[PDB]
């Protein structure tokens, strides 16, 4: 998933 | 004094230009030194060939996937994945260079480029460099993103290695 947007 | 890398980005094989970076060798050693020989492909593996598979408009580029036996997700210089060495810096605004991970202590070979401030990231994420030069390729990298990461065109590590 990748780091995550908040 | 801290290493620089860099890596000549390419859009579909079409030549976008470089970014280099300062690794923060000095407060992250081992962190630093991974994405180095990385960088380099001196142990026989790294980011060279790889591309940015995901790509976040407003937030950073991902990238770091290369194939190995157990993985196409990329490992470490230390076997598949390392400690988080420390998380003394913070993801304070555009070309903060941090690790990717899959939750504490999973670092590989993963890393993302951020194009904002993400403090969010702070003490989850190991900051280990910033971009030096180029970026406005960054920034050129950016636009092939969208909102759910996946590139519209193939943003590839055409070459890499230390300056």
């Amino acid at each position: 998933p990748g780091p995550l947007p908040a | 004094v801290n290493p620089t890398v860099f890596f000549d980005i390419a859009v579909d094989g079409e030549p976008l230009g470089r970014v280099s970076f300062e690794l923060f060798a000095d407060k992250v050693p081992k962190t630093a030194e991974n994405f180095r020989a990385l960088s380099t492909g001196e142990k026989g593996f790294g980011y060279k060939g790889s591309c940015f598979h995901r790509i976040i408009p407003g937030f950073m580029c991902q990238g770091g996937n290369f194939t190995h036996h157990n993985g196409t997700g990329g490992k470490s210089i230390y076997g598949e994945k390392f400690e988080d060495e420390n998380f003394i810096l913070k993801h304070t605004g555009p070309g903060i260079l941090s690790m990717a991970n899959a939750g504490p202590n999973t670092n590989g070979s993963q890393f993302f480029i951020c194009t904002a401030k993400t403090e969010w990231l702070d003490g989850k994420h190991v900051v280990f460099g910033k971009v030096k030069e180029g970026m406005n390729i960054v920034e050129a990298m950016e636009r092939f993103g969208s909102r759910n990461g996946k590139t519209s065109k193939k943003i590839t590590i055409a070459d890499c290695g230390q300056l």
